[PDB]
């Protein structure tokens, strides 16, 4: 029974590491790509906006997407809520990359201790992502977002614009991060047996 | 460009469901004593 | 309390912990290159491909 126990624990640990890497990839992708919200058929102008970057059309029956915004210059970010959401998603990315670094501790430190360390780090990343996703809709009152979407758009209200793949992927990232946090906790308490 | 995002959200939700199902299978393998 | 373990023991670490402080060189030897490699990977990928 003990060898099956060890084999299952090792396999589930490897799978947990793989899914942690996948969630880190997801976190990086949702942080970078500006496809959180986007235009619709009834929108006055086309385009999209992410956490800090955003592209908007000129409005002459073509693409002509003028793009502006950069996290390395907070002056270009439309709103303080957008700044806070971008900062929180960045903090979540830093935390999950910190766990991926802490994978190295398995050589030396106790396996249960390392599992608990990444359990707490992944949980904190999940809270950071949750805070970012709650704070990001707060900034839809900004003048640029109102110009892009319409007058009906407002705080905590899509209006004419629609959620795109990055926002729902961030929600999926929250779910995956919380799940991996509990998985790490159970693995850490399982290694001691 | 058609400004309809249906297949995009569908594939995103499908990939997310696959990942989440794998992690729930991880919980299953753990909690199955 | 599905385990019924005390939550602080189940989740947190009051057991043992620091004591393992002399091995910080051994930890750093692997930690710092890994952190730098991860930083370089994310940085270059983000600036070259994703944006
Ligand atoms: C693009 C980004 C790529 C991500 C790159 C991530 C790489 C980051 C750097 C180093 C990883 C270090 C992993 C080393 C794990 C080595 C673990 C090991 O040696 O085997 C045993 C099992 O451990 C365990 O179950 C823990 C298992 C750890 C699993 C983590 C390593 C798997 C990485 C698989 C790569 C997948 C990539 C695919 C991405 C698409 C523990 O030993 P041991 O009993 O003697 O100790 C007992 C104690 O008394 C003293 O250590
Ligand atoms: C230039 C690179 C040189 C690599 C040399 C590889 C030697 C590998 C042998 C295994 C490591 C080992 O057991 O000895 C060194 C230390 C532990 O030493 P000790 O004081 O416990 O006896 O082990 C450690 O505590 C940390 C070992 C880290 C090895 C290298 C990590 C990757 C570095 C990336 C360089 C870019
Ligand atoms: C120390 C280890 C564990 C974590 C390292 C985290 C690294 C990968 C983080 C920290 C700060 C991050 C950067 C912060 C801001 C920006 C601007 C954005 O427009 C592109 C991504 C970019 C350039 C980020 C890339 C990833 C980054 C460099
Ligand atoms: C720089 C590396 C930071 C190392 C932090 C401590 C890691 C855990 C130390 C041993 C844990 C234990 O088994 O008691
Ligand atoms: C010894 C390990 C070091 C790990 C860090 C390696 C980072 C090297 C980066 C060198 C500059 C890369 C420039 C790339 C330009 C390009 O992609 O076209
Ligand atoms: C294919 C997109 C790759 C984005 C970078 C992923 C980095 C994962 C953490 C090192
Ligand atoms: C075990 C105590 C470690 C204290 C580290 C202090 C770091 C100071 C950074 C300014
Ligand atoms: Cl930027």
């Amino acid at each position: 029974y003990h060898e099956h126990y060890m084999r299952n624990s090792r396999a589930i640990g490897v799978l947990w590491a793989i899914f942690t890497i996948c969630f880190a990839i997801i976190n990086v992708v949702v942080f970078i790509q500006p496809y959180w919200v986007g235009d619709s058929v009834s929108t006055p102008k086309p385009g999209y906006f992410g956490l800090f970057h955003y592209c908007v059309g000129s409005g002459l029956a073509g693409r002509e997407l003028t793009c502006r915004g950069s996290f390395t210059d907070f002056s270009t970010i439309p709103s303080s809520a957008f700044k806070a959401a971008a900062f929180f998603v960045l903090l979540s990315m830093v935390l999950i990359l910190g766990c991926i670094t802490c994978f190295s501790l398995f050589f030396f430190c106790n396996t249960a201790t390392v599992y608990k360390i990444c359990a707490w780090m992944q949980l904190l990343a999940a809270l950071c992502l949750v805070l970012g996703c709650m704070i990001f809709p707060d900034g839809w009152d900004a003048e640029t977002i109102r110009d892009m979407c319409g007058a009906k758009t407002g705080k905590y209200s899509l209006g004419d614009c629609s959620v795109r793949w990055a926002y729902i992927l961030a929600i999926i990232g929250i779910l995956n991060a919380l799940i991996l946090s509990f998985l790490a906790f159970v693995l850490g308490n399982r290694q001691t047996d | 460009d058609s400004r309809d995002y249906s297949t995009e959200l569908s594939v995103t939700v499908a990939v997310g469901a696959s990942l989440l199902f794998l992690n729930i299978l991880a919980f299953a393998a753990l909690y199955y004593k | 309390c599905l385990d019924g373990k005390d939550c602080a023991s189940f989740f947190c670490c009051f057991e043992d912990c620091h004591i393992r402080i002399a091995k910080m060189d051994s930890y750093a030897r692997i930690f710092f290159p890994t952190a730098f490699c991860l930083f370089n990977l994310v940085y270059w990928v983000s600036y070259l491909y994703l944006g």
